[PDB]
């Protein structure tokens, strides 16, 4: 079956639990296998929990908020959203020559080591997730800037709320 | 044969008529102002020596902009890619200016700003240092 | 055969070329018409002329330099024009399929590129008006890091 | 008297004075007014002069 | 509030939406991160093989771009136009300004109610993509439209 | 077909579409045909578009607002206005002996220099325009007038606006 | 398939002179300005350059509304600099006004300079670590 904690990070035998289901029809079931292992419906599964994908050329960007998937104000995982987490290795695990780059972005308030400090314990917090999944050392790398370049406008408050975020860009080659 | 001559546009309004009627005299009394201003004090100096231009000042630009001077040239400079410097006191009166142009470059916005800026405020661009300096004038 | 002329002082001439020359001539020169149709090249170092009438077929190198009142530039296929530092008062330019130009208009500039072929201008005239067909380019291709470059006015302002 | 430039080539280039005779300059050489020449640019029509004067086209 | 403004005029979220996806299912790229706003346009379906001219058809396609840029507020856009390698770094740079000094004056002459456009080509010098073996059909000679919704 | 900007220069084959819808009959084809491809109906066409000619001897003139066939204040060419200016070269393929001249004229606001500057930037831009349809550059001239000779009296509304023009003269020998 | 006109062209002949008399009454404000602006050379402009040592690259965050001497010593001591005076103070002192978050050392002294005007003027030696406050005679 499935240990919820992150299976004690083995990787979860999904298809057999559809197969065993449908033949308890084989093709049926091989069917909802191939459905739900494509790319397509990860990307929509990101989609319906509160995780942002952008392609554009051979990038690819994942927007992550700490609001859902941190405890609060701390590097602490929120251990609730371990779907996402899990979605999240399931498709990363389709590109597996590329580097990795994961950075960490607070808001404005505060003073500049803490939120420098803060970013920089987010960042490492996540690419440590990343490399206990199975991704080599050699191919990650974590990085955290403070208010350094931001998407949105400080002064109001949702766009302060989507300014507080993780991003991971990967490349193809 | 029917009988046309040739600028038939679309209908006028007479208030528009009457401020095209006022315009016109205020233009002309505008030029021989200027026309015997021009003759009384010939200028000799240009803001070229003081804004020359460089790479990446021959991006282009189309502005409408009327509000004070230091956004709109904090604006161009981050455009630009150059670090911008304030020098000197805002005064509590601002100074407002207003633009209205068309695609052309920014070395000759900050021209135009400059000039329009007058006994107020100064532009100076140093191009190796890679900086826009807005200065303030010593008066109040 | 290639030419090498240094000294020429004449009030005209005319040449016309059907083989493959390599000529250069020196001097002083009041041409007035150039028709090639080979693989001619030909260089000149001044002229100071009055009208000028070109007329290039199938691949020939020109390259021109000095002062003319007015210039009339037609090139085919193939055809190179290097009419820079030639700084001409009045341009009219055509230029068919895969022909390069270099121009220098001072005072008027009028041009049509129509398929597949350049003009290239590095001068600004106070009036210019370009014509594009099918493919052709006319492009500025001027320096942007020279101390005392001058922009467009109300007069010059044309969108390519 | 001053002097302008006609046309410009890499190596030598033709003036034109006020009185309106020509000339001819090297890279190096004397012309009455300004002194001695140093720099003939192509790209850039600026001849620069012994006494600090750069010499341009006409306006 | 009968005569307050209750929205911001000739604007609507369905409008927005509607539009945005159907400009994403033509091929043109619409992106938004935060507040920030992408528009990327393959510059095969706007000029012809690297001259600054237009096609005549190509009009009804910047038509739509502009009746999108008019349901925002906004203070600042810029447009930026990128091409791919042909014969000098020179004559690249000067087709990526011409083109996008052209673009930017149509949607000016149109009604986008923006403060200041700023138009810039940078040539092919930021490449997208790894492979370059198109001419102009390549999908790394392109025009951006970028600008950051204002409140 | 037709293509909208100015046919690639070319001159546009008319006549055969015609005579493809008739004989999709020949014989009304051509009357149609020898119709409009007649000079009052041309004369008629540039009527209904707003344009004057004028004949009094053997000395023409066509007479063209600026407001309609040029954007304002510049010296672009207004793009929507194509089908009389192909009007103006079919009209103007008749008579390929006479030399041309073009001029320009503008109202009285302003200063002199502008005008006469304006004036002489719209003269060049329509010559060029003629001499990329195939008029050798033998056969023509432009020159800009600025408020020299006027039509009509620039005290008023609607005589200034019939004063801003172009003029082209020319013969037949 | 469509070019459409601009959304507010002057389609109207009272509108068009309007539009001209328009453009031509700011041609001619520029050309007032152009006559009426002085401006001095970059050659002779009498402002303290930036000095360009290395301890004087430090990032500062300064506010402070009074007397000069006070504010200037302050920033020669976080330089590690000497500071000295040179002339007499006045009976109303010389007072300026530095307001900035993050900004270097070497530029503030440059503000200072600018600010001091005619009455003081600012010198740094930096062979022999030294800035100097001249007073105006």
């Amino acid at each position: 079956c499935f240990h919820p904690p992150y299976n004690n990070f083995q990787p979860d035998r999904r298809a057999v639990k559809r197969v065993g289901v449908d033949t308890g029809g084989g093709t049926v079931g091989l069917v909802a296998s191939i459905y739900r292992d494509s790319k397509r419906k990860i990307i929509r599964d990101l989609q319906k929990q509160d995780i942002q994908y952008v392609e554009y050329g051979d990038t690819r960007t994942l927007i992550i908020p700490t609001d859902k998937y941190f405890m609060f104000s701390s590097p602490r995982l929120n251990e609730i959203c371990y779907p996402g987490l899990n979605n999240v290795i399931r498709l990363l695990n389709f590109y597996p020559q590329s580097t990795i780059y994961v950075a960490g972005f607070t808001d404005n308030v505060g003073s500049r080591s803490h939120k420098r400090k803060l970013s920089q314990a987010q960042a490492e917090t996540m690419m440590t997730f990343l490399w206990a999944n199975g991704i080599a050392a050699k191919r990650l790398k974590a990085e955290g800037y403070g208010d350094k370049n931001a998407i949105s406008d400080n002064a109001i408050i949702h766009g302060s709320a989507q300014n507080r975020r993780i991003e991971i860009q990967w490349f193809t080659s | 044969m029917k009988f046309k001559k040739p600028p038939i546009n679309n209908p006028s309004d007479d208030a528009t008529i009457k401020l095209a009627e006022a315009a016109v005299s205020v233009s002309d009394s505008m030029l021989e102002m200027a026309k015997v201003e021009k003759v009384i004090t010939p200028p000799s100096k240009d803001n070229t020596l003081t804004i020359p231009n460089a790479y990446n000042l021959q991006a282009r630009a189309s502005v409408d902009w009327s509000g004070p001077i230091e956004e709109l040239t904090a604006r161009i400079a981050k455009a630009a890619h150059f670090r911008f410097r304030v020098l000197g006191k805002s005064p509590s009166v601002p100074v407002l200016i207003s633009i209205s142009t068309k695609d052309e470059s920014l070395a000759e916005i900050l021209r135009d700003i400059d000039y329009q800026a007058g006994k107020k405020a100064s532009i100076h661009v140093y191009p190796n240092s890679q900086v826009v300096e807005l200065r303030y004038a010593k008066i109040y | 055969g290639v030419t090498q002329i240094n000294g020429v002082s004449s009030r005209n001439l005319q040449i016309v070329l059907k083989g493959d020359p390599k000529v250069l001539i020196s001097g002083f020169v009041n041409l007035r018409q150039l028709d090639m149709y080979g693989k001619g090249t030909l260089s000149l170092y001044w002229i100071k002329s009055d009208t000028l009438t070109i007329r290039a077929k199938k691949a020939a190198k020109i390259q021109l330099a000095g002062i003319v009142n007015r210039l009339d530039v037609e090139l085919w296929d193939f055809a190179q024009f290097k009419g820079k530092y030639l700084r001409a008062q009045r341009s009219f330019v055509k230029t068919h399929d895969k022909s390069v130009a270099e121009i220098s208009a001072v005072n008027h500039q009028s041009s049509l590129a129509t398929d597949a072929s350049d003009i290239y201008y590095y001068n600004l005239s106070k009036t210019r008006a370009d014509f594009m067909a099918f493919n052709g380019s006319v492009l500025d291709m001027r320096e942007w890091g020279q101390s005392d470059l001058k922009d467009f006015d109300r007069y010059n302002k044309q969108f390519p | 008297i001053i002097y302008y430039i006609q046309a410009v080539i890499p190596g030598r280039a033709w003036l034109i004075g006020s009185n309106g005779s020509t000339l001819t300059v090297r890279e190096g050489s004397k012309i009455p007014g300004y002194g001695m020449v140093k720099l003939i640019d192509s790209l850039q029509g600026r001849i620069l002069t012994s006494s600090g004067q750069v010499i341009k086209f006409s306006q | 509030v009968p005569k307050l403004p209750c929205r911001v005029d000739g604007a609507c979220d369905a409008t927005i939406i509607k539009m945005m996806t159907d400009l994403n299912k033509k091929g043109i790229k619409v992106a938004s991160v935060g507040q920030n706003y992408l528009i990327s346009i393959p510059a095969s379906a706007l000029f012809a093989d690297q001259s600054p001219r237009l096609n005549w058809a190509s009009y009804s396609l910047l038509n739509e771009i502009a009746a999108f840029l008019k349901q925002f507020r906004k203070i600042a856009i810029t447009v930026t136009s990128y091409s791919s390698k042909y014969v000098s770094v020179k004559r690249e740079r000067a087709l990526t300004l011409a083109r996008s000094r052209v673009v930017s004056e149509y949607l000016w002459s149109q009604g986008v109610d923006s403060r200041i456009i700023f138009t810039q080509g940078l040539g092919s010098d930021k490449p997208i993509t790894s492979y370059t073996l198109g001419g102009d059909r390549s999908p790394n000679a392109r025009v951006e439209i970028t600008f950051r919704r204002a409140v």
